[PDB]
RNA sequence: GUCUCCGUAGUGUAGCGGUUAUCACGUUCGCCUAACACGCGAAAGGUCCUCGGUUCGAAACCGGGCGGAAACACCA
RNA sequence: AUUCAUAAUAACUUUUCGAAUCGCAUGGCCUUGUGCUGGCGAUGGUUCAUUCAAAUUUCUGCCCUAUCAACUUUCGAUGGUAGGAUAGUGGCCUACCAUGGUUUCAACGGGUAACGGGGAAUAAGGGUUCGAUUCCGGAGAGGGAGCCUGAGAAACGGCUACCACAUCCAAGGAAGGCAGCAGGCGCGCAAAUUACCCAAUCCUAAUUCAGGGAGGUAGUGACAAUAAAUAACGAUACAGGGCCC
RNA sequence: UAUCUGGUUGAUCCUGCCAGUAGUCAUAUGCUUGUCUCAAAGAUUAAGCCAUGCAUGUCUAAGUAUAAGCAAUUUAUACAGUGAAACUGCGAAUGGCUCAUUAAAUCAGUUAUCGUUUAUUUGAUAGUUCCUUUACUACAUGGUAUAACUGUGGUAAUUCUAGA
């Protein structure tokens, strides 16, 4: 929070992903962590970028203290931020929602069911609710 | 949504509560028509035609031959205002034992009669068990219970008034002495075996008005058994309290574990929780519950819950052990104890020593009274007199008392259904108390 | 097993691949094409562990599918592909044009050649034969056939494969005093040229390739690539030209770089 | 099905573990090197066994060995960059020379005990584990380091340290805190 | 879990509702040596599994509990 | 090194292939017309080569046993001829003919608490023991046999039959092979949750999107390994080691 | 880190064995157990038997739709946008688990296929198919169902199936 100092490192530049990779070295004295939406604010300017552009992750925290290495990337368009960021950092910032699919379970056991029965179902629902209406 | 409330039922040899309660299982949709007319067929060819309703609840081989129902056993079936499930007891002097075992595990009581002539005067006897297991019921905390008088059209002339009239009167005298008011109890006139005024209102006695009731909570006024179960008020559940559930049976289902079944006394148990079984003492965890071949995920206070265990075996737990939680304060092995009796005539004097079958809950032990501290007052626990000499029938007093067997109990402050005993020798109810004390091991 | 196997272990693959043993169990098996498994490249290692411009499987999957890279003038979609020797891979973007030419050390390169380098590409001829209908052709390393062919084309000899065009533009004969590049074995790498050759008809003809450090070495003939003549190669050569210094010579080298 | 991790036990019990003479040469090297265990002892043998008998193995090969020249360099290199052989002992028949003491001389511990930061060798290892001391500008809490000739300058207080500055502590709060209130 | 056959000194294990004792081994005790040893000379060793009654009076008459010795059972 | 690749003759086919498939953008010539030409692709197709492979095959090498010394050939054993079958060579099989082939240089038969190897423990060297178990090559889906589909199976999370097991039965009948992931009984000295995710490493499909108990994550876990808390530092009461008076 | 010791005898030197000693990706068990990293784990006896829940299905710009499915075409009169199910084309013979069988067998190093098959890929590869081949025939193009679906249903049950 104190003299953060961002220094990034390894700059690199893809026209390939419209993007550029750098492995982006934080200091910081006498204060725990920089928060993720902290070094994206600052990482805005710097590449003279908007917030909602950058990426980063890892900031695994030095032992000892007073320093944490990660790396970021920057995203040229909110576009091609969208076409290429992974769902799961979308979610993570603002970027998109993830909607809840049920889990892993109820899915395998519906999709096993939904094979059981061949055709739509509609005339078997509706055969078996006559059958056994009594 | 349809609340849950457990029912046990209680007689006289041959008064036919096997046959009122398998026939009443079968109007409540039970089991379907084949699955009777099947043991209609079976039990013609033994020669007890007139069992084939008894055969529902009484499943064993010595049970159907003898035509005795020796041991209890539980079936299910839905009412129009909650769920409900039956204790089938024995109504034997032979089997007193099993009958408490099952009275202990159950909120209300139906106390089945015989109308018959001469039948109800062998019931109401000294030797009889229609006195016996009113009694025991309100021992072991069965608070509100409803009479049945059964075999309507066996009594001369059939479905006479009268007779009814006259055996509402006879229980009622006697049901006074016992505790509870015959005035919040209902008397229903039933067959079992016929199948009349049980589900649907009679046509052989329109005579019979209809019974009712006047509690506290609500007046209710119905015709049939059936209506009269739906009456039964919802029993008050100690949920918060650390679980106390006596086990009552230990399977080994096919292809999920060790399966230990009990009712929840108290606390709530689940899937996924350490038990510890208190006089054995063997810590072992529950793989999953079931009641009545239905699963659950909360096991409730009064339910036919049953966990399974795991990690251990069928042998380590035991029918009787309380799974207080392995976290919770669990269920300790009880050295000697504070537990004051009653006693309801006992033919030789009760002095020191003297260790009866402790049927505390569902467990029946041999007790020695180490000594007598007090001649106590009938009620209010008033000290009248200090270290006494012997005791004598119609008389209280505490009394501290060593097990000659292992034995799980609790204080009556702490857990109230597990605080209820009797006591019994030379085959009768000698006496009838409750444990305030007990010193843990 | 009942059949063929679509599947590699991260531990059986190819030693020269450079991949780390922790990162999953499994490894990029090449799809079957024009080189072998053992002795290509999949296009996923080497844009994600080589180039580094991308991170994870599905970035290279979203850049073969952007229609970014083309190998050998193909653009190609599959993420294991197997790039071998004398393989090119133009990219629009970026504005470089890689190819793949082993090392010194025993792996591929990342050597930058110009435009006009990757408008054609080298390849060692392995059969020739009269086809049906009577039409000669040549079937060089990376499974390119090339009908009507010049009648002096043998076997063991390299042609300039016009790339865009697909056709034969040169040939260089295989003779005493030829620079040529050895692809496989424990000498993989080397740049050196021919004095002379043992015939021995039962199999493995060998070739004494000599180094222009006067060192000379023995492989195979199946693992011989003529590259050009001698002090002239048809094809940019990657850097250190296969000096192949020892372990004390690379050492005073790191400690002279330092 | 992943590549297994590697391994290794990097200490030795001896084959007579029961003798009086080994028995106190080891507790005077503990005790004067600050030492919990015995087995700091054998790991620090076992290590010298190591490099002994690879350079045993190099002592067997002929001058101008492209082998012996190699290996024998770069393990004379690191003994001397680690500080257990001087200059002028890069001959690689001092390497065969070289006992426990000197290896267990190059600990950080005996270093902080050098320099004068501790006044103890127990209380150096307090400090080591108490996150005292540092080296360079990273805090190290392992007694064994095994410094190397360059990083012996950089071995300092660490800037995260009540001792050095920084925040005042917390045994020190709480007194403060009493003291202050108690006047206030 | 239900049903059946037995329970008796220390090991053996008798024996028999007005009352439990015997028998060998053993268990000790005086005997000798130095400790012995054999040789020897004498006597210590059971709520009749537990409780409750029947009982003038029971361990045995009866029933409950436990122990052991045998069975059949025991899908939340 | 070929009766090799290949070409041409005379025929054989009941006849193989030689595009009746699909998506975008829709452009030019004029004899001014649903006239005539025209791109970037996908799918499929006969043959060759290549690649992922598959199947045979040359040489050498495996534990203990002679209280196993002869083995094989009835009814296949050795070799030859010719023919069937195979995707191919071949007793693989058939018909005929010859009587061969292996063996103290350890055949053959028996046991194996025997899948083999890369390797692991142990030590100066030599060596001994172990190796089911993360990788490679094999066998099996309870014990055998048979087969369809497909390039590829003699497939069992594909069928058919028998035997030993075993489930649902309103007694006619129907449905199964956990040595797959968890979990249950039994066995024993002896070995884990009936959890989460395709986020990574990969595989498959028409294919960037979907699926994968492959796999990864978490939980139980003292199988084995690495580092390392549980204590240090001043002042006072004694007891010291050089030395000053 | 190329190391020994104790025990036959009144005592000595030997042979000789027992025991001690240290290690084990060799297990099992006991007592105790605070931390970080890494991590084996129903093989040994039973390749003994399994309740239950999962473990392989799959589409683009581009095989087939009028879902009597969903939004809007308004650039589209035949759809041409999205798109369940079904037909079709592929995959399901990979992976995973176990070590029962098996002692020139498997397997390892090393050769051959001039003695064979080879999906999928990669690079190439069909001016010659109207057969009295002039009316014998659409080639600005042929024929036939069938699934899904609509409705009738049967069996207690099955990933059971029929008739229109």
């Amino acid at each position: 929070s104190d003299a953060v100092t961002i220094r990034t490192r390894k700059v690199i530049s893809n026209p390939l992903l419209a993007r550029k990779q750098f492995v982006v070295d934080v200091l910081h004295p006498n204060r725990a962590n920089v928060s993720k939406d902290e070094l994206r604010e600052k990482l805005a300017e710097v590449y003279k970028a908007e917030k909602d552009a950058v990426s980063v992750f890892g900031f695994r925290t030095q032992f000892g203290g007073g320093k944490s290495v990660g790396f970021g990337l920057v995203y040229n368009s909110v576009a091609e931020a969208k076409k290429f960021e992974p769902t799961y950092r979308l979610v993570r910032y603002g970027l998109a929602e993830k909607v809840e699919k049920a889990s892993r379970q109820q899915r395998k056991q519906k999709k096993n069911r939904d094979k059981k029965i061949f055709g739509t179902g509609k005339r078997l629902a509706k055969k078996v609710a006559r059958r056994n209406a009594d | 949504e349809k609340t849950h409330i457990n029912i046990v039922v209680i007689g006289h040899v041959d008064s036919g509560k096997s046959t009122t309660t398998g026939h009443l299982i079968y109007k409540c949709g039970g089991i379907d028509k084949r699955t009777i007319e099947k043991f209609e067929k079976e039990a013609a060819e033994m020669g007890k035609g007139s069992f084939k309703y008894a055969w529902v609840l009484d499943k064993l081989k010595a049970e159907r031959e003898r035509g005795i129902t020796i041991d209890i056993s539980l079936w299910k079936f839905e009412t129009s205002k909650y769920y409900v499930t039956i204790i089938d007891a024995p109504g034997h002097r032979d089997f007193i034992k099993n009958m408490i075992t099952g009275t202990s595990q159950a909120d209300c009581a139906v106390l089945i009669v015989a109308a018959g002539v001469g039948e109800f005067e062998a019931g109401i006897s000294k030797n009889g068990q229609t006195r016996e297991h009113a009694l025991l019921a309100y021992t072991l905390g069965v608070k509100q219970l409803i009479v049945g008088v059964n075999k309507m059209d066996s009594t001369e002339p059939p479905y006479s008034q009268k007779r009814y009239e006259e055996i509402v009167k006879e229980v009622s005298t006697y049901i006074k002495k016992i505790g509870y008011n015959p005035d919040t109890v209902a008397f229903v006139p039933i067959s079992g075996w016929n199948g009349d005024n049980m589900l649907e209102p009679s046509a052989n006695m329109p005579w019979f008005k209809g019974w009712k009731v006047t509690r506290k909570d609500g007046n209710a006024s119905g015709t049939t058994l059936l209506e009269a179960l739906d009456c039964i008020l919802p029993p008050t559940r100690p949920t918060d309290k650390p679980l106390r559930l006596p086990l009552q049976d230990v399977y080994k289902i096919g292809g999920i574990g060790t399966v230990p079944v009990g009712r929840v006394e108290t606390g709530v148990l689940k899937p996924g929780m350490v038990v510890t079984f208190a006089p054995v003492n063997v810590t072992t965890e529950v793989k999953s519950v079931e009641m009545h071949h239905e699963a659950l995920s909360e096991a409730l206070p009064g339910d036919n819950v049953g966990f399974n265990v795991k990690n251990v075996s069928v042998k380590d737990v035991r029918r009787g052990n309380v799974a207080g939680d392995s976290k919770n304060d669990p269920p300790m092995e009880a050295a000697g104890f504070t537990a004051q009796v009653i006693i309801l005539n006992h033919p030789g004097q009760i002095s020191a020593g003297y260790a009866p079958v402790l049927d505390c809950h569902t467990a029946h032990i041999a007790c020695k009274f180490a000594e007598l501290k007090e001649k106590i007052d009938r009620r209010s626990g008033k000290k009248l007199e200090d270290g006494p000499k012997f005791l004598k029938s119609g008389d209280a007093a505490i009394v501290d008392m060593v097990p000659g067997k292992p034995m799980c109990v609790e204080s009556f402050s702490d857990y109230p259904p597990l605080g209820r005993f009797a006591v019994r020798d030379m085959r009768q109810t000698v006496a009838v108390g409750v444990i305030k004390a007990v010193d843990k091991k | 097993a009942r059949g063929p196997k679509k599947h590699l272990k991260r531990l059986a693959a190819p030693h020269h691949w450079l991949l780390d043993k922790l990162s999953g169990c499994y490894a990029p098996r090449p799809s079957a094409g024009p080189h072998k498994l053992r002795e290509s490249l999949p296009l996923i290692v080497f844009l994600r562990n080589r180039l580094k411009y991308a991170l994870n499987g599905r970035e290279v999957k979203a850049i073969l599918m952007q229609r970014h890279v083309k190998v050998d003038g193909k653009v190609r979609t599959d993420t294991t592909y197997p790039a071998g020797f004398m393989d090119v891979i133009t990219l629009d973007a970026t504005n470089e044009n890689f190819r793949l030419v082993y090392d010194v050390k025993g792996r591929f390169a990342v050597h930058r050649i110009t435009d006009e380098e990757a408008s054609y590409k080298l390849g060692k001829v392995k059969k020739v034969q009269l086809g049906k209908k009577g039409v000669p052709y040549v079937v060089t390393h990376d499974g390119r056939t090339i009908r009507y062919p010049d009648p002096n084309i043998k076997v063991n000899d390299t042609v300039k494969i016009d790339l865009a065009s697909g056709k034969i533009t040169d040939f260089i004969k295989f003779d005493a005093g030829k620079l040529v590049y050895v692809t496989g074995g424990r000498n993989l790498g080397r740049i050196g040229t021919i004095v002379h050759k043992e015939r021995h008809d039962g199999g493995f003809d060998l070739v004494h390739i000599k180094d222009s450090l006067d060192n000379t070495f023995v492989t195979r003939l199946n693992n011989v690539f003529v590259i050009g003549e001698q002090g002239k190669p048809y094809i940019s050569l990657p850097k250190g030209k296969g000096i192949k210094l020892s372990i004390a010579e690379e050492r005073d080298r790191r400690r002279a770089q330092q | 099905p992943r590549a297994p991790r590697t391994y290794s036990k990097t200490y030795s019990t001896p084959k007579r573990p029961y003798e009086s003479s080994r028995l106190d040469a080891e507790l005077k090297l503990a005790g004067e090197f600050g030492l919990k265990n015995k087995k700091e002892i054998y790991r620090i043998s076992f290590q010298l066994s190591k490099i002994r008998r690879a350079a045993r193995d190099l002592l067997t090969r002929d001058e101008k060995d492209p082998k012996r020249l190699f290996e024998g360099n770069a393990l004379i290199r690191r003994l001397v960059r680690v500080g257990v052989l001087s200059e002028d002992k890069k001959k690689l028949d001092y390497v065969l020379a070289l006992k426990v003491e000197d290896f267990l001389e190059r600990r950080l511990q005996t270093q902080v005990y050098k320099l004068g930061l501790a006044k103890s060798v127990h209380h150096a290892r307090v400090l080591i584990t108490q996150r005292h001391i540092a080296v360079g500008k990273q805090i190290v809490n392992i007694p064994s380091f095994m410094v190397r000739l360059d990083s012996e300058k950089h071995i300092d207080f660490a800037p995260t340290s009540p001792f050095g500055g920084a925040r005042p502590g917390r045994v020190a709060r709480r007194n403060a805190a009493r003291k202050a209130e108690a006047s206030g």
